RNA sequence: GCAAAAACA
RNA sequence: GCAAAAACA
RNA sequence: GCCUGUUUUUGCU
RNA sequence: UUGCU
RNA sequence: AGAGAAAUCAAG
């Protein structure tokens, strides 16, 4: 521990209740310095005896009750002040042990004992060398000598010459005026002493209360809320083209397209079709990067901050107020629980093509059948395809985000099927971006083919009618700003998956646990509310829209949905335990559902989850 | 040019059981990898990952127990990826990177344990390599032209 | 050459000098604060620009160099045109490394080895267990500190980096780093890393060192009883739902440690004060090299004995109450367990005690036997309550009568007699367990029976086993519990060697002799008794001899001590030895009449080694059995030892002891080498930052064989001058002696 | 210290040697297995061996068709030859006579 | 290294069956080969003289 | 690694 | 010790 | 832009 | 210049 | 426009 390795062990001990080294400059070091000293005194007196008793005895460490003792059948006596360390019979003479600095100037001390002054190098004075014999300065000098290594070896030379010589800085002091300035802002010295009896009072508290039922979190009421995300979703679909490149697949899609206005919004003009068209034919000859064009000011919004300023100035009227920001409230549209019906469609292809890992042992074999199990549970879904979608445009655009540019870029979805025909979701078009952050927006045009147009849905999208080799499509065509932290995240959209892989392992390996064996294709039933009603449920459907849900999720993260999920734990957790007829009680105030109720705004995904958790029964009996 | 690595698009060789095993040993071991190009990725002198100044390198029971040399990280794939192009500190700092550096080449005994040696940096220094140089086993007209030109 | 080195090193110097004339005039210690200053190796997020990072134009930021060309088949590969010299300047593609898997400049065999060894390591080491069958059991985790991964030697802290400088830096290292140093470790670690360090720079090089010799434990949930001892497969051998079940033998030498603990502390229980005993004994006694201290401080073990002696040395011990097959840990208590002191005497006259130990006040423990585990909470000797969790129909029988015997709840067999008068606490023990293994009735009458169905205690003691009646306040744990201490617990050595963990309200019991049963095993390799007072331990005559003969002649008092113990009939603390070495004869009064003459002729003999080993020789016969019926004959000029064919000579001319004018050799191993390395020890005599006046000794070693009166070390730029150590005692000796007539002077 | 390495004997397993000279010279004929040991028996060889194998199978079953190489005359039989016959001091040789009844 | 005097340790590895260190543990029997020639010898001496 | 027809390790 | 990454409060 | 504390995973000195 | 299911 | 949510981006 704190020992010195020098240290003998029964010294180290024995000087823990010598001195109160807490008090003292250097306690640590003073105490290593007094065991220096009372190993030098063992050293004086080893194996020497003058008529069959040590010839030496050693006052120090001792009880004083025996040194009396003994003191007086010597014929002598010594003050409390200073005791001698040891004494001599043969010689009959009081020696104290000193350790200083410079032996060169050295004067005796108190008539009392005569001092044995020793260097820090192990030197002894004049008169202490002639005393001693040869072999104890030797011992002497190496034990000062393997005490001087220690401490030139941990850097203490200061703080050891600083104890042998005995000016003792307190290593801390605070000044006058520097008092003063810490007093200022309290009612106490720099070390309070309060004139009050310590004491604890009895306070008359509240009554904790039964949580007998559930929170029922509160539903808002207002427009239902739009589609508010980056790509469509479930609507979302691609065009079948010939394989090749994503040059080649952009050359046969707009060589033989033919597009149609059929819905305009407000939000996004019809006229920014043509950047489109243009930025097709900017990349159909290897350019992904095109110069402007005039309906690009409208689409990207260029030097539109300008304007709204100056547009506000001219307006601007009244007397300086406070910001008093507001966000509107919306209700649940009805468009979630379309998105959970759809989104789970079964598909041709696997849509999750990952490399199987390596196989060597026993576990691992186990362990990948499992992930092939989940992986065709939930591969041939539209999640997947939607999960490949987003990734796919998310790493194309982040990709070009990396610079300033003046010019418009386009960022082609493309993906491919095992059969290496073109998948063609969409096109997104990079605006002028010039980011000195991370978290601002940069402009973008995001072109993409849906499956079914909802005006109440998609309230921002200007819908185009797209005519491809006698095939009718649809095209979103919506202007939007987005963030390159954002953009990074969805690039590694697909770690959305491990979550309900999560729950089919556990309910799997549990299952497995239970009897002593795997079995691997188990599909219990699951039981859940339904539609208010405790129903039966396969798992693997269960999964899947399991993911569906975690997918929404993902795309819908904002402010609100992080506070609803922080604090739907607590109430996850009350109901779990009340299912087992477990008490819950609350705290005088306690009202959980307010801090989940402050985050339901307009997120349709936090409205949907709320709903769902009204639904459920919230009295368990 | 064949694979023959994870981020050479082969087929991956970590399994489940296999997390904590490196990739080009683990690919070793199993015959994924053989000798011909075990010997140029692990070339110590790499153009690839070749470090800017010249190391140092210990000699375990040898005359010279100090050789500095140029140096290269031995697997070429662990390259370095280049940048986009408190001031004077800066600087500062990069002048206490040039003591530390010298200082563990001459004290490869701090290397281990905390500095304790006496003196200035420049003395202790000066003393180090007046002591090296006086155990090089070199024959003595080599030592003196060799501190006389000590600063 | 070196001198290609050294003019690097001086002209590294100069421009450190010159380009910074500051940051140099500071101290050199200040080096533990200005090498913290890494700044500019700082960036935002790495993660964020790989994938742009690798496909700009020229990724790869490498020095210029020839070996990669221009321009290779079609492709441009390095561009190297805009400002090539300027350092790490120039940049090439993303393929250069592919480019350089293939058509490059191949290394030998031997580099390729040295790189991959510490994985190789590893690869080997997985694909070397045998992979056993999985079992999947819903296991419940127990969260301790695991080795992350094995090490060619166990090394304390401490000593590690002293070790690391023996390795690497010897010439840079004083006698004392050299002693404070695994010698073992060291010589494995400069065969490992020789051809190691031609590949890796020497931070790099002490990394792997120190990886290699370091435990750097790290906490993990591990199953009961199925622990791999390392994390470093516990991803694929456990998983919270199965475990592989891999065989592995203990491969250590920490068996041998505790039973060399176990002998001394059963040699040292026998004499006044067994600790002072024990502790002074643990003071001189080396294995290998390594003095003893150390090397318990390096095998910080779950044995009895190990753990008394470490306790013995300061340190602590990981040891927990153990009956049998199931293992206690109190988890708090009101009290510590106390001990009653239950007499049963045979007679008014005769009487014999089996003193037992229970609880006073409220206690909780923890226990667990194979895959059972839980606790119970009792208040003084009632039960109160039981939590178990174990698998389905096991049979409960040895966790109960462990837990009844550890708490003594059941009283046949506690506070009274069985029957007929035990004859010791071995017996009356095997008989409570023996009588109590056929009658579990009494833990039944203990907690009764409860009408309820859902406990799952049967009556027969079986888990979750359906039946009519189940045992009361016996019920499934309901959350996981394990032991867990916050505060580092400090441990006392009381007499009788009883190892006591010290609780609030008292001292509560850990280990306990004189109820440890362990069989005689190996003693550990390289074992050196020949400290003192205990050398009858070894089981071959061979050492044992050597042991002794050792302590004779390289000390001149403990020859003198045993020549006087050894005529007068007095106390000798290898009176065994000498009885054991000497068969039966009738040769004593001769020896004891010669060491007559040979004491009164040259009283100053006690100096000669060859005297030292004739004195030996003649008081080893001395007092050797002397036969009853056969007269006293002549003192043989050799003899033979007992059950072995080795012969010991007077004038040391064959056999154990061969005593040439150059050198004495005993045993095979030259004691003494006349002129260069003298018996006794160097002591450190000045440390000095300018070169004394002696000879400058490239290392520790190279020195302690010359044999010089004088020569000097460096270290950090500080001298060391050893000389000799002409005091015939030693420093421990010193203070021990001060330290025992200080205490006897106070009884006095 | 060692003058010639080879890799079918590592050099390590010197240090199993000297674990067995000390140990049968303190009594102790056999001694307790060492990490050195491992790599000096082929110890857990087998399951190393079919592991790996395991691990690295490819292709499909064939035959065995077991070869053994032809390797010419060694240089050294000549001196092997030669040198058995060198002069001894001593005769080698200890067998008990016979006792003689008969001519 | 012993008593200054140099020598060379070889080290192999290796493994064999008990039969075939029970029958190298009977080797002497390999000086019966060669004698019988001699002792043939001997007694063609004797085949030529009958005087041995 | 030992063998010599895949054995032992 | 330094640099990066992550989680938690 | 990017605090403090704890823990964890890498790599470099 | 552009290709993750 | 838009992104967005308690105040910003929408370049000089
Ligand atoms: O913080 C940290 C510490 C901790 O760790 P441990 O475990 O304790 O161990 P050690 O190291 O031994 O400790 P100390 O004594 O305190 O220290 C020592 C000395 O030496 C040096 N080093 C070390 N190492 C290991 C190393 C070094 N250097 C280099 N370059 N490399 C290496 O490796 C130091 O600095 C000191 O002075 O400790 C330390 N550490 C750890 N690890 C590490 C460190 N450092 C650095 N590096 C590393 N890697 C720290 O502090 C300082």
């Amino acid at each position: 521990t704190d020992r010195p390795d020098h240290i003998d062990s029964r010294v180290w001990e024995l000087s823990e209740t010598q001195e109160d080294w807490i008090t003292q400059v250097h306690g640590h070091v003073r105490r290593v310095v007094e065991c220096w000293k009372y190993t030098i005194c063992c050293l004086i007196s080893n194996m020497h005896t003058h008529r069959g008793a040590p010839q030496y005895d050693v006052f120090k460490w001792q009880d004083r009750s025996t040194i009396e003792w003994i003191c007086s059948k010597k014929k002598v006596q010594y003050p409390e002040r200073d005791t001698p360390d040891l004494y001599d019979n043969e010689r009959a003479v009081a020696y104290k042990v000193l350790l200083v600095s410079d032996l060169s100037d050295h004067s005796p001390t108190s008539g009392i004992y005569h001092d044995l002054a020793f260097n820090l190098e192990g030197e002894a004075e004049e008169s202490c060398a002639l005393v001693l014999r040869g072999s104890q300065l030797q011992d002497i000098k190496g034990f000062l000598c393997r005490a001087l290594e220690w401490v030139v070896s941990n850097n203490l030379t200061q703080e050891v010459v600083e104890t042998i010589s005995g000016e003792a800085k307190l290593q801390f002091s605070v000044g006058t005026t520097f008092r003063t300035l810490l007093k200022r802002d309290t009612d106490w010295d720099v070390i309070p002493t309060p004139r009050v009896e310590p004491n604890v009072p009895r306070i008359e508290g509240r009554r904790w209360t039964q949580m007998k039922k559930l929170p029922l979190l509160k539903e808002k009421e207002g427009p239902p809320s739009p589609w508010r995300a980056l790509l469509l979703g479930a609507d979302s679909e691609y065009i079948v083209c010939p394989p090749g490149t994503d040059q080649e697949a952009i050359s046969w899609i707009h060589s033989q397209s033919e597009i149609e206005c059929i819905r305009e919004s407000k939000s996004t003009p019809a006229s920014v079709i043509t950047c489109l068209t243009s930025s097709l034919q900017s990349f159909a000859e290897g350019n992904p990067v095109r110069s402007r064009i005039h309906e690009d000011i409208i689409a990207f919004g260029i030097n539109k901050k300008q304007e709204k300023k100056q547009s506000a100035s001219s307006s601007a009227s009244g007397e300086w107020k406070r910001a008093e920001y507001q966000v509107e409230e919306m209700s649940l549209p009805p468009w979630v629980e379309e998105e959970m019906v759809l989104l789970r469609s079964d598909q041709e292809d696997n849509w999750i093509e990952l490399e199987k890992n390596a196989i060597y042992t026993e576990v691992d074999g186990v362990a990948e059948g499992l992930v092939d199990k989940y992986i065709e549970i939930v591969g041939r879904t539209k999640v997947a395809s939607v999960i490949e979608k987003w990734q796919i445009a998310a790493t194309r655009t982040f990709s070009q985000l990396h610079t300033d540019r003046s010019r418009i870029t386009a960022c082609p979805i493309i993906t491919r099927d095992p059969s290496g025909n073109c998948q063609f979701w969409g096109m997104v078009l990079l605006g002028p971006h010039h980011v000195k952050r991370d978290t601002d927006n940069a402009p973008l045009l995001i072109a993409e083919i849906m499956g079914e147009d909802t005006e109440e849905k998609y309230p921002k999208h200007s819908v185009f009618s797209l005519k491809v080799e006698e095939k009718q499509f649809l095209l979103s065509l919506k202007i939007t700003s987005f963030s390159r932290n954002k953009l990074y995240t969805f690039s590694n959209i697909r770690r959305v998956l491990i979550q309900p892989a999560s729950i089919y392992s556990q309910v799997v390996l549990s299952r497995a646990a239970e009897n002593n064996s795997l079995n691997l294709e188990v599909n219990p039933e699951i039981q859940l509310y339904l539609e208010g009603a405790q129903r039966g449920m396969t798992l693997y459907q269960w999964v899947r829209m399991i993911l569906c849900l975690e997918f929404l999720m993902a795309i819908y993260n904002n402010p609100q949905m992080e506070g609803f999920l922080a604090n739907m734990r607590r109430l996850h957790m009350s109901r779990h335990a009340m299912m087992e007829r477990r008490q819950v009680f609350l705290p005088f105030g306690s009202r959980p559902e307010d801090k989940v109720n402050e985050c339901i705004i307009n997120n349709p995904i936090v409205a949907y989850l709320a709903k769902g958790w009204n639904s459920m029964p919230n009295v368990y009996y | 040019i064949t694979p023959l690595l994870t981020n050479q698009g082969a087929s991956p060789v970590h399994s489940f059981s296999t997390m904590h095993l490196d990739e080009v040993a683990l690919r070793r071991h199993l015959g994924l990898l053989d000798e011909e190009t075990l010997r140029r990725i692990l070339n110590p002198n790499n153009p690839v990952t070749q470090k800017g100044d010249p190391s140092m390198f210990f000699r375990i029971e040898n005359k010279m127990p100090q050789i500095m040399e140029d140096y290269s990280v031995p697997s070429c794939f662990k390259y370095t990826l280049s940048r986009n192009r408190h001031k004077a500190l800066l600087n500062k700092e990069e002048r206490y990177q040039r003591v530390t550096s010298i200082i563990n080449k001459l004290f490869p005994e701090v290397l281990i344990q905390e500095a304790s040696a006496p003196g200035t940096v420049r003395e202790s220094l000066k003393r180090r390599l007046e002591l090296v140089v006086e155990r090089s086993d070199l024959d003595e007209e080599r030592k003196k032209r060799i501190l006389s030109r000590i600063f | 050459e070196s001198e290609c080195t050294l003019r690097a090193l001086v002209e590294e110097y100069n421009g450190a000098c010159k380009e910074a004339p500051k940051e140099m005039s500071k101290q050199f210690t200040d080096y533990n604060t200005f090498k913290r200053y890494t700044t500019s190796k700082k960036d935002h997020a790495p993660q964020m620009r790989l994938v742009y990072s690798v496909r700009k134009p020229w990724p790869i930021s490498m020095t210029p160099s020839k070996e990669i060309p221009l321009v290779f088949n079609g492709t441009k590969l390095k561009d190297t045109i805009l400002d090539l010299g300027e350092s790490k300047r120039t940049r090439a593609n993303i393929v250069v490394p592919d480019y350089w898997s293939k058509y490059g400049s191949q290394t030998s065999l031997e580099v390729v080895n040295a790189i991959l060894y510490a994985e190789d390591l590893k690869v080997q080491r997985f694909f070397s267990t045998e992979w056993g069958e999985i079992r999947y059991g819903r296991m419940l985790p127990f969260r301790k500190p695991v080795q992350a991964c094995p090490t060619i030697e166990e090394v304390n802290p401490a000593s590690i980096p002293h070790t690391l400088l023996q390795v690497f830096c010897p010439q840079y290292t004083t006698l004392d780093s050299k002693r404070k140093a695994h010698m073992g470790a060291v010589e494995k670690l400069k065969r490992v890393m020789e051809p190691i360090c031609k590949v890796q720079t020497q931070e790099s090089a002490v990394h792997i060192a120190r990886s290699l010799i370091d435990s750097n434990k790290k906490w993990l949930p591990t199953v009961v009883d199925h622990t791999p001892r390392t994390a470093e497969m516990a991803h694929f051998l456990c998983s919270k739902y199965h475990y592989v079940h891999t065989n592995t033998q203990d491969l250590s030498d920490t068996r041998s440690i505790d039973n060399l603990c176990g002998e001394l502390v059963k040699r040292s229980l026998k004499c006044r004060c067994p600790k002072e005993t024990l502790v002074a004994n643990l003071d001189k006694i080396t294995i290998q090299g390594r003095p003893m201290r150390e090397v318990l401080a390096d095998h910080d073990g779950e044995l009895p004995y190990l753990g008394i002696c470490r306790v013995a040395m300061g340190l602590s011990t990981h040891h927990t109450m153990k009956i049998r097959s199931t293992k206690f840990s109190i988890l708090n208590s009101d009290h510590p367990r106390i001990e009653v002191k239950k007499v049963f005497s045979l007679s008014p006259d005769v009487q014999v005690t089996i003193p037992y130990r229970r609880f006073k006040g409220k206690a909780k423990v923890y226990f667990q036997n194979d895959q059972i585990q839980g606790y119970f909470s009792c208040t003084d000797r009632q039960i109160d309550e039981i939590k178990i969790s174990a698998p389905k129909n096991a049979p409960l029988l040895e966790p109960l009568l462990d837990i009844c015997y550890y708490g003594s709840f059941i009283e046949p067999g506690f506070e009274q007699t069985f029957g007929f008068y035990p004859a010791g606490k071995r017996e009356f023990v095997d008989s409570f367990f023996m009588h109590h293994s056929k009658d579990h009735k009494a833990f039944l009458i203990h907690m009764g029976l409860d009408k309820d169905l859902s406990l799952p205690l049967s009556p027969e003691l079986n888990w979750k086993e359906p039946a009519l009646s189940k045992v009361c306040r016996v019920t499934e744990l309901d959350s996981t519990v394990q032991p867990y201490t916050s505060a580092t617990r400090e441990f006392v050595l009381g007499e009788t060697l009883n190892v006591y963990t010290q609780h609030e309200n008292g001292l509560e019991l850990l280990i306990c002799p004189t109820e440890i049963r362990s069989t005689r095993g190996p003693l550990p390799p390289g074992t050196n008794l020949s400290g003192s007072e205990f050398i009858d331990i070894y089981q071959d005559p061979f050492s044992r001899a050597k042991s002794l003969l050792k302590s004779t002649i390289l000390h001149a008092e403990r020859c003198k001590e045993f020549v006087g113990n050894m005529l007068e009939e007095y106390q000798d603390p290898a009176e065994t030895t000498v009885q054991s070495l000497v068969p039966i004869n009738t040769w004593g009064k001769s020896a004891k009449r010669k060491l007559q003459e040979e004491i009164t002729s040259d009283p100053d003999w006690h100096q000669c080694p060859r005297k030292r080993a004739k004195m030996s020789y003649l008081a080893i016969i001395a007092g050797s059995i002397q036969d009853r019926d056969k007269k006293q004959t002549n003192v043989p000029r050799a003899f033979m030892l007992r059950g072995s064919q080795i012969e010991y000579d007077m004038k040391a001319t064959r056999g154990l002891v061969v005593d040439t004018t150059n050198r004495i050799i005993v045993g095979g191993e030259t004691v003494l080498r006349e002129g260069k390395g003298g018996p006794e020890g160097y002591v450190q005599t000045g440390v000095f930052e300018e070169q004394p006046r002696c000879y400058l000794v490239d290392t520790p070693d190279h020195g302690l064989s010359m044999g010089l009166s004088r020569f000097c070390v460096h270290s950090q730029g500080r001298y060391f001058q050893y000389e000799k150590k002409i005091s015939i005692w030693e420093e421990t000796d010193n203070i021990k002696a001060t330290i025992d007539s200080q205490r006897d002077l106070k009884r006095r």
